RNA sequence: ACCCUUGGUCAGGUUGAAGGUUAGGUAACACUAACUGGAGGACCGAAUCGGUAAGCGUUGAAAAGCUUUCGAAUGAACUG
RNA sequence: UGUAGGUAUAAGUAACGAUAAAGGGGGCGAGAACCCCCCUCGCCGAAAGACCAAGGUUUCCUGAUCAACGCUAAUCGGAUCAGGGUUAGUCGGGGCCUAAGGAUAAGCCGAAUGGCGAUCCGAUGGAAGAACCGGUUAAUAUUCCGGUACUGAUACUGGUGACGGAGAAGCGGGGCUCCCAAGAAAACCCGCUGUUACCCGUACCGUAAACCGACACAGGUGGUUGGGUUGAGUAUACUAAGGCGCUCGAGAGAUUCGCGGUUAAGGAACUAGGCAAAAUGGUCCUGUAACUUCGGGAGAAAGGACGCCUGUCAGGCCGCAGAAACCAGGCCCAGGCGACUGUUUAACAAAAACACAAGGCUAUGCAAAAAAGCAAUUUGAGGUAUAUAGUCUGACACCUGCCCGGUGCUGGUAAAAGCCCCAGUAAACGGCGCUAAGGUAGCGAAAUUCCUUGUCGGGUAAGUUCCGACCUGCACGAAUGGUGUAACGAUCUGGGCACUGUCUC
RNA sequence: ACUAUAGCUUUACAUUGUAUUGGAUACUAACUCGCGGCGAGGACAGUGUAUGGUGGGUAGUUU
RNA sequence: CACUAGGGUAAACCCGGUGACUGGGGCUAAGUCGUAACAAGGUAGCCGUACCGGAAGGUGCGGCUGGAAA
């Protein structure tokens, strides 16, 4: 849920934050965080090689089990917690062997739920199965891209894939993006979709929460001289020619993909 | 106003000192040099 | 100038968001009134940060200041 | 406009560095406005008093000295010379631990010099194993001494550490609550009767005459404390303790300047412009319009009371004046621009410029695209399309028309790309007069209009500015956004009331 | 504007092999990547030399 | 000293008037452009709603017969 905040100040008009109604618990689990230091978007040279990064509030890194590798030990779920880390909630596993560990929480896990991996699990939402294991047209996320490498696909707050078809050593997946691609079927998925789905409603209202969050202002680059910019310059306003970056690179139209990239055989259909 | 010199005694030495100058092949360059020429202060380490 | 790590500082007053409780009200939620609550790049204003306007200074007390006036002052704050 | 040294001229001139301020009596001395003692006067007193840190480095105390230094003199000095002065088992640091970062191992990269790369170094943080009272010096004191004590050695694999912000609360006599932006690491620590006590600092200045500013410089400099009356207050005024009268004076009282005070009658006539000044100002009680995004506008505006005494708000008393001094919003009407709080040309521009929350387009399936680097490698991000990056627009409301012809972009030779051709793409650049299409809505003498002080209406005695209309728009126009818009502004601009040496003068 | 060039891109040779049916398909052993040998790719990709495009991103200049 | 008619002040309300400019409506003739409806009026008509056009109007979606032909 979301909830909107009563314009008693102009910075506060046009803001909506989450409601914060799914989540359980308030600490994190000690021996599963760590303090996270920042950069600047600078590089083990010291050079800002990214801008508009810096400040925010600071965070402490929650170990995510991506992996997912305790085969049919059962675990419950203990809480739901908010992450600084990324847009989803998470969850905290109690495992029968005694382990602790955090997954990313999809949409209808309650607390008090059990979870188990591997292929003997059954395919309920928050079970983590291979993909040869998943009923075809299953709503699925976290997808492993090689098997034992830990989930990379499908991680952000609402997003979902889908499971279309299966032919033989690769099943056929439908991606948030809407690329259709094949994934090796001993590649591991999770069942459901990941919760959180209203964090797209949120309104910052303004600059000062881009500010907490850690982002830098951003400056457009017509307002810039030529010497910085090749679309700066000018007397007055100015529109700055066609589109590019500072290095020249044009904004409208033009592919970076590698054109000789090797996983183009597995992409049937490409949406961007 | 507030000048330039805002005096710090570690970072006068982190910056200029003698075993600064050691740990680099340009500063090595300096203290021969002024050894060279003969100066009675080589390094920053050598003033107080 | 920007960033990183670790610390510190912000007299006093004002306003009164969410939420809550109590009465009425509904099939039930809603919704009205009182009390409470204490949010905010909220208000007035010292320290502090900045530098609007005028006067003065222009071999100056000062290679950029002083007096009055004025902006911000829990934050995108200031500072070691 | 040559160079070094020396000496002139301006000239016994500017100036002697905050307008907090001095007067007298004694002392010493060759010499006294200034030195020492006393009395009186004045200034600071959330400091101009008292402390810690950085920085300085003997400036600390005493005896001699007055050449130079001290913006005057000096018997004096933060000055010259000599002597003296800093005392720790418990204070501070170090010894121990780790952060950013740095140096490295195994390895990686690389004409060379070398660049990377997980254990070690590295406080601004975490541990430290551990007191006070009193007295004493010219100069040190939790260190010396007298008591009173305490501490350490020595001879008889799961928990803690370990962490945010805000607010309530315990003459006469700590926890708690709420919130979202979700709040270090490691050591450590838990569980599983004598005999000794090492090292470094310790003086002095430290909102400053001792630090940074060439100066004994009106500037800058982190943290703690900071009595009384008045007050909401650490504001303001006065004043204890304590500290100061600011290292040139004396006369005189022209012009003129600087900082202040008063002013008849008039009251913006001043001026580019009400610039500056004047005016407003407190608490409580009444009462508050257009408009609006329903929060605001708002402290709108406009009124009334206020001292002292007596009696359970009334009766009385005094003054020109009861907010008593100091302190302490001027208000209203109407336009342009920018939604708003912020940022910026250190040293002539604070703004309408930048940013902004938000919208669109494009790229990117993860060794992601993209950015640094010769590379290794790092950032992106240990994030994964509700994500990241490039680019334009800039809250919000109603909206955002036509053109793919041009230019971009996307598709289908050495021993194939391209190019062609065709198709697509305007919230791509761009255009909206024979053509690709010949400007839709909405605006319009506008931050755009040359002619031009266009014309008409309002306002004034009179209005090249202003506001409302008109439309032959030199040369507006829809995300280099169009037209509006409550709130906001040390913005630009017009008119009123108050008020006044801005002016008549 | 003239002339270069970093980067990007195309093809040939090298790295680079085998079989079937040449022009494609298939294989694994070079080579690449992942998990702690196994898995996934695969003679491609990447890299070196040569070569044609592109290249105010950068440079030297002219006007 | 209260009480009060009346006076001044401010506001706000109500009732009226006028105003550069800018919009409908009625009536009379008939200048101009078309032919929308009345016949299946030559695309059946009408109702609601939305967009668009020199105008009558056109088109989309749903409804009705107060429509022929069948
Ligand atoms: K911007
Ligand atoms: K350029
Ligand atoms: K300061
Ligand atoms: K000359
Ligand atoms: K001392
Ligand atoms: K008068
Ligand atoms: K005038
Ligand atoms: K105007
Ligand atoms: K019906
Ligand atoms: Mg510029
Ligand atoms: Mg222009
Ligand atoms: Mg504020
Ligand atoms: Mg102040
Ligand atoms: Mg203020
Ligand atoms: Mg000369
Ligand atoms: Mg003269
Ligand atoms: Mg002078
Ligand atoms: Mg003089
Ligand atoms: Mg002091
Ligand atoms: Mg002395
Ligand atoms: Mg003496
Ligand atoms: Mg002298
Ligand atoms: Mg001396
Ligand atoms: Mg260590
Ligand atoms: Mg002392
Ligand atoms: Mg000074
Ligand atoms: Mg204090
Ligand atoms: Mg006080
Ligand atoms: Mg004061
Ligand atoms: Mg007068
Ligand atoms: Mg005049
Ligand atoms: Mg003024
Ligand atoms: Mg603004
Ligand atoms: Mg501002
Ligand atoms: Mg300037
Ligand atoms: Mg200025
Ligand atoms: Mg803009
Ligand atoms: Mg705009
Ligand atoms: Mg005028
Ligand atoms: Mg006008
Ligand atoms: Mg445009
Ligand atoms: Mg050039
Ligand atoms: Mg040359
Ligand atoms: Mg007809
Ligand atoms: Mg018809
Ligand atoms: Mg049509
Ligand atoms: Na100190
Ligand atoms: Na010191
Ligand atoms: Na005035």
């Amino acid at each position: 849920g979301i909830r909107k905040l009563k314009p008693t100040t102009p910075g506060q008009r046009h803001k909506v934050i989450g409601a914060f109604d799914k989540i359980t618990a308030s600490t994190p689990e000690k021996s599963l965080v760590v303090g996270k230091k920042k950069t600047g978007g600078r590089n083990n040279t010291g050079k800002m090689t990214m801008r508009y990064i810096g400040g925010g509030h600071k965070q402490k890194y929650r170990f995510i089990d991506f992996k997912r590798t305790k085969d049919g030990i059962p675990a419950t779920v203990k809480t739901i917690e908010y992450d600084p880390n990324r847009s989803s909630r998470i969850a905290l596993l109690y495992y029968a062997d005694g382990a602790k560990a955090y997954i990313i929480a999809p949409d209808g896990l309650e607390v008090g739920h059990t979870v188990m991996s591997g292929s003997e699990a059954a395919p309920e939402v928050g079970n983590a199965l291979p993909l040869a294991n998943i009923p075809v047209g299953t709503i699925i996320h976290n997808i492993e891209l090689r098997p034992g490498q830990g989930a990379k696909m499908v991680r952000s707050a609402g997003s979902f894939a889908q499971l279309t078809s299966r032919e033989g050593t690769y099943v056929v997946i439908k991606m948030p993006s809407g690329e259709v691609r094949r994934i090796l079927s001993t590649c591991k998925a999770t069942i459901g979709s990941v919760g959180n789905s209203d964090h797209a409603l949120e309104k910052s209202g303004k600059a000062g929460r881009s500010r907490w969050l850690g982002r830098r202002p951003h400056n457009r680059g017509v307002v810039m001289n030529p010497v910085d910019h090749p679309m700066g310059g000018g007397e007055g306003r100015q529109s700055g020619g066609h589109p590019r970056s500072r290095k020249g690179l044009y904004a409208k139209g033009l592919k970076t993909r590698a054109p000789k990239k090797h996983s183009s055989k597995y992409i049937i259909e490409r949406r961007k | 106003m507030k000048r330039t010199y805002q005096p710090s005694n570690r970072k006068r030495l982190n910056k200029h000192g003698f075993r600064s100058r050691m740990a680099t092949a340009n500063g090595r360059r300096v203290l021969a040099a002024r050894r060279a020429k003969g100066r009675a202060k080589l390094t920053v380490s050598d003033e107080f």
